[PDB]
């Protein structure tokens, strides 16, 4: 028998029936913190230092490790491109802070795409443009300060392969598509027009099935999520493909009494982790 | 040749039949698999992840759906008030429909096990108070008042001291499994009712909002299972998908 | 240390007779009796396919003339299988369903059909073209009327430990006013949903179709024997009987002293 | 492929065929069984339980069917009188039809074994007397008198001293099994006749009723078996069951 | 193979044939005092004491143990509800005597439903109303005294799941149903309109296939039957479902000479055994 | 389409093409088409003798 | 399913074919045999008389 | 966690989790395409059709698959063919 | 139907001419002074 079944190479063993020389012709048969509940760093004044930069959190049980997996360089068993990759390390795996957003009582919510956010920032950006192939994980840190008299709750989540959709002309008759500035808004991010369906026909209420953390003003002022590289290929174009989107949505609206500070910003600070590149040539912006 | 007799079932195509079929490509080998984070093996892994419950599922906020994701709590002038109520049936129309637990439940006919409802208070740090959250097993309607609701399974939550609390809805049923409850004979399978009452009051000092919101999430516990796989009522097709 | 002190019935063959309860009131001889008891094992009594439904899809008329039918699964419409089952209060079993389909006069034509099991809560087909026929999760059988009868195994599906032919109660709490007495005796644990059938085509089939469903009980267990039905059946869901003509269980004769 | 030849029987649907069929629900597991009192494994267990015989199955009491469940005994003025008679064929129309033994017999073509008929006297404690209960093997008609009936298998019962007595109808047949007897050639299978006569008299002191009743019950003994499962004549369907 | 056959978990082993991964797809195959004859207490002045009450019988060979099984609390292997049950013991497992019935020369017969008879009586009643789930066995004791010059015979039987039917309008054309007061008559019980068919289209003549005892006036004045809990679920609602009915039917009519006492009563005394409750909340009457 | 049913002595006989006896809940029946190969079954030794 | 090819002879009913057929009565046991004088096993026994 | 907020009894729970294994959830054949070759009309009236393989045209199977971002599998395709009214002919 | 809720015995005087009802000591105090109308009714034993 040829070992060409789709399940060949998995830890689970199935008992199947077959009458042909190819394994995939066989019957499906029968088989014979949790990765999905946003595992905290512990389950798997504080200071996270990476490169020449340091942010300050409070607890390791407050850092989510997406899918329970820490970022890593691509192993030889999964690699396919044969050139030696460049792993610049400290010049690219460090914290970059993007433009700050302003949280208002009627804000809808925002999203950023990765690695799009940094393709034009620092040495990371340069490497992303000079190489065809890119790969990395990310430490995502969202910051929001308010007083003990303010209230509100942001859901901060990482949605892998965040494909956006349109309102189809309102009536649903128009097969319109999101424009480039909407699918890859860059460093400044973009605003959601229908946060309830994440501008993609899926419920915000179930977004917690993805790696996430809440920023509930009365309890915390920051959220930190560590994201491993996720894709169906070991390396990919940092320009053509965004591996995941970061969503920051006010599920419980911001509120405070008149006279309390009304300028409440939200700041995103991100650090590539284990960034590596391959397929060197001239710089390409898109 | 070998003597054989064709039996009933011959030539039929049963969609769930797990048989063998001739491979169209001899000697073909697939692209090897690479490690990808987030593999799941059993839908129960997803059912145990908390997702938001639309407790505030009003006809009046269908056009501002975001408001369905949290419900209000505020300074009361009369004591023992009912804050919110809803059934505890995971696969029934209502608040549970917005949870991924509820949606996966709809791909099965029966379920069993304990559930968990987590309430997250998102008012200010200066706001404090206590609520009584009760799970009333089958028997009647929404308890008419707190002194009746407290006779059932319940937990007293101080949202001043802790922002989140979890109410466990323990599996209390006559049958080992429940088909999804709905009006009529199937109400025999109802899980019961969940109510949240003011134990003391929502209290604040001068300078903080007198109304805040609570977000409720739900998930299944480790003893939860589902049975008899079926198609869901929550997706249809009225026209071509182009 | 403790402050409070208060805190098999039927063997494989028939019994032999020994030479001198016969050998108690009369003089007996020895009989080496090897008569088998296997045929009265409940499995052999029940594992015989019997008619449980006749579904029709005529082309003319005032019912099911649209090439599809949603049949609420209720197996108490045919006296023979019903009476056998009702010999017991509770029964647990798997079942083999066989679908014998033909035109009203028994002729067969090359017509493609689809049978779909729609469990409680699954959306029911509302036309011959409904999206539910996509059957992406429900089990469906596609078969031709010229093929041998379709046949499948259905496992024991009740939320309870056994199906129950008699449920002395109501499905839910509440006042039980006269207007809702139909509720009495209704056990949702026996309600297995819908069985849906259609001719497979967006255009209407010119053939009138009659489907006879047979069920064969297997891997059976039974509890609590009860008196066997002695009045004709009237309704599927209750034991109502015709009060004006109560049948005697035994035939009659003129005198108790003559045959 | 492997050389095969289809044989006669191909495509047929035989209702009693014990084969395998494709399972419609892969990976489905049923609600586990729980212990329930009263499980039965073989119909013979039921056939051995006594049930009431309608010995008094008169055309004149069909409208007051309860009266068929017991028969009278009373002070006699002439000795040796016949009190009641009936055939001993368990599956034949008549008194045995009311017993569960009789009704289960009808789901089979043949039977074999000894039977038991229990008589329970329900007169007063002050009433006494003796009856002669006889089982006459095949050969003629109802014995014309007691001095003829006593030549067969019989027991003398004192209902004053014991309220119940059991007459054993021992298996006395030419064949190892009997098909159910009925007029015509099948009378070859008749079991015989049962008669109950006054041995002395039903006697009472002043103050007690001069007529009382006896209830007769029947069941199979441990050597009883049945053969060739078939449909019964005792249930039909003339119209739709709605 | 998946062990999902309906016979899985039984003491009997069957030899079957299968070609599929699911056990229930297999063929039926072949296999490879008495519980039904109303076993006496011995086969499995006397005084039965339970709680603060005592009745007086005569012999243990005169007590029927239904289906040969003594009442017991639900074992952990069969339980499904997870809350700790309440087993009040002596306050509920004790003898309760209901309203007495009067036996007349033309009486048809009576029935009572369990646990309906006691849902409004004593501490048992309160527990039955305060809890969703109930479960118990019962000791049923029927009493009838008469003189040595009286005669008559009552058949006292326990019919599990005693579903009642109607006369269908007499003609059989009306699909009428028994009203609530008929299906659950409570403590006072109800009268049979057609005892020959037990008001349910089945023969009274075969009722002895159920746990029973005769009260033949010339021999005995009482009947005692011990009933275990019987249901397809381990616990159930004491309000919505009656596990069994008690039938007392004069198969041989009462008789006596003029001048003998004509007031011959029949009294029912019952004791819940191993009663347990779960799913506590407010009191619900129905 | 045809139906062959074995009706042992004492079982009710069909009195029409639609008789209830064709429900065949206990008697053995064979449903077969005239275009199928000849139906075929094994009958055991059934005499009382 | 298992690959098979129907061969000539398929569907034919040969009267002397010694095959197996589905039993119509599951769990049925015949009346036991009793000793009877004069059993014969081979027609030659008769030809020699 | 029941035995944390309420008093519990012991329950020997043997309810299976097999039916929710993704294999049993997905290994059920579902409609993914309806191809027509009419004899009359303005499309595919020439007795042949080239159907671009796109399995996202039917809601039921699509929604189940879209519960996940990535899926790897082999597939069994079954071709149920008939005339528009379900009749079959020797073609 | 109210009396039967307490301690009781069912006696068949046909079968046995004598029966004994035990009035078990059920009191709040270890001893009772003799009950009589007024405050001392606190010591009443109950009713037969
Ligand atoms: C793919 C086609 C298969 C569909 C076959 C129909 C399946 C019907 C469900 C089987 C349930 C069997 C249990 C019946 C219990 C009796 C319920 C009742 O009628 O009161
Ligand atoms: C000989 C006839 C066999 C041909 C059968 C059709 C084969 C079609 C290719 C199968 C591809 C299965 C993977 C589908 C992946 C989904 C792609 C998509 O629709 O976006
Ligand atoms: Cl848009
Ligand atoms: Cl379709
Ligand atoms: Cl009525
Ligand atoms: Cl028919
Ligand atoms: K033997």
């Amino acid at each position: 028998e040829n070992s060409n079944s789709a399940s060949e190479g998995s830890t689970i063993n199935y008992t199947t029936i077959n009458y042909y020389k190819d394994a995939y012709a066989a019957s499906a048969g029968r088989q014979d913190a949790p990765p999905l509940k946003s595992p905290s760093a512990e389950a798997c004044v504080a200071q996270l230092t990476i490169g020449n930069s340091t942010i300050t959190t409070q607890e390791a049980a407050n850092i989510v490790i997406a899918y329970g997996e820490w970022p890593e360089y691509c192993p030889d068993t999964d690699a396919t491109a044969v050139d030696k990759p460049t792993r610049p390390d400290v010049s690219v795996n460090r914290f970059f802070t993007l433009d700050t957003k302003s949280w208002a009582k009627d804000s809808k919510g925002w999203y950023w795409k990765f690695p799009d956010v940094l393709t034009e920032v620092g040495v990371f950006g340069q490497n992303a443009q000079f190489h065809y192939l890119y790969r990395s994980g990310f430490c995502v840190h969202v910051q929001c300060n308010a007083s003990k008299f303010h209230q509100g709750a942001l859901l901060v989540a990482v949605l892998p392969e965040y494909v956006l959709g349109t309102i189809a002309g309102g009536t649903g008759n128009e097969n319109s598509h999101p424009p480039y500035a909407t699918t890859q808004p860059g460093q400044v991010g973009a605003v959601l027009t229908h946060p309830y369906v994440l501008d993609a026909g899926i419920p915000l209420s179930q977004l917690t099935v993805c790696p996430h953390q809440w920023i509930n003003l009365r309890t915390n002022n920051c959220a930190t999520i560590i994201v491993p590289y996720m894709n169906t290929v070991p390396f990919d174009s940092a320009l053509n493909h965004c591996n995941f989107g970061l969503l920051v949505i006010p599920v419980v609206p911001l509120d405070f009494n008149t006279g309390a500070t009304s300028e409440i910003p939200i700041t995103v600070t991100i650090a590539p982790m284990c960034a590596e590149f391959a397929g060197l040539r001239q710089a390409v912006k898109q | 040749g070998i003597p054989t007799e064709l039996k009933p079932g011959t030539n039929q195509f049963l969609t769930t039949d797990d048989g063998v079929s001739a491979p169209i490509l001899p000697g073909f080998h697939p692209t090897p698999p690479i490690h990808i984070p987030g593999e799941v093996h059993n839908l129960l892994e997803i059912c145990r992840v908390e997702t938001i419950l639309e407790v505030n599922n009003l006809k009046t906020n269908e056009t501002t759906p975001m408001q369905r994701l949290c419900f209000p709590v505020s300074v009361q002038s009369k004591t023992g008030e009912l804050c919110a109520a809803f059934r505890a049936d995971p696969g029934r129309d209502g608040p549970w429909q917005s949870t991924i637990l509820g949606q996966l439940c709809r791909y099965y006919t029966q379920w069993s096990g304990s559930l968990e409802v987590t309430f997250m208070f998102a008012g200010s740090f200066m706001a404090t108070g206590k609520m009584l959250i009760a799970y009333t097993p089958p028997g009647g309607n929404v308890p008419a008042d707190r002194i009746t609701a407290m006779l059932g399974t319940h937990v007293i939550w101080d949202f001043g001291l802790q922002s989140s609390v979890t109410l466990v809805v323990p599996w209390i049923s006559n049958t080992h499994y429940r088909a999804h409850a709905r009006a009529g004979y199937f109400d025999y399978y109802t899980t019961g009712i969940i109510t949240i009452w003011y134990q003391t009051n929502y209290v604040v000092p001068i300078g903080a909002p007198t109304t805040a919101y609570i977000v409720a999430l739900a998930a299944a516990q480790d003893n939860f299972t589902m049975k008899l796989c079926k198609d869901t009522e929550d997706i249809e097709q009225t026209a071509n998908i182009q | 240390g403790d402050p409070i002190a208060d805190m098999l019935q039927v063997l494989p063959t028939a019994a032999n007779t020994e030479a001198s309860s016969d050998k108690n009131l009369i003089e007996t001889r020895c009989v080496l009796n090897h008569h088998s008891t296997q045929e009265t094992a409940i499995g052999n009594f029940f594992s015989r396919a019997g008619l449980v439904s006749i579904i029709t899809m005529p082309t003319t008329g005032t019912q099911n003339t649209d090439g599809y039918v949603n049949w609420d699964i209720d197996l108490m419409g045919y006296a023979q299988l019903r009476r056998k089952c009702e010999l017991f209060t509770y029964m647990r079993f798997d079942a083999e369903f066989t679908f014998v389909v033909a035109k009203p006069n028994g002729e067969l034509v090359p017509q493609l059909l689809q049978y779909m099991y729609v469990p409680p809560g699954a959306p029911k087909p509302t036309s011959r073209d409904s999206f539910a026929w996509q059957t992406a999760t429900n089990p469906s059988v596609f078969v031709k009327m010229t093929d041998p009868p379709a046949q499948v195994s259905v496992p024991f599906m009740s939320p309870a430990s056994a199906y129950q032919w008699f449920y002395d109660g109501y499905p839910t709490f509440g006042e039980h006013l006269q207007a809702n007495d139909l509720d009495y005796g209704q056990c949702p644990n026996n309600m297995m949903g819908t069985f849906s059938i259609r001719t497979v085509g967006t255009e209407k089939s010119p053939h009138s179709i009659t489907l006879r469903v047979y069920m064969r009980i297997k891997h059976v267990r039974a509890w609590i024997p009860r008196p066997l039905r002695n009045q004709p059946y009237l309704f599927k869901t209750n034991p109502n009987y015709k009060g004006n003509d109560i049948k005697c269980t035994s035939t009659s004769r003129d005198k108790i002293t003559t045959l």
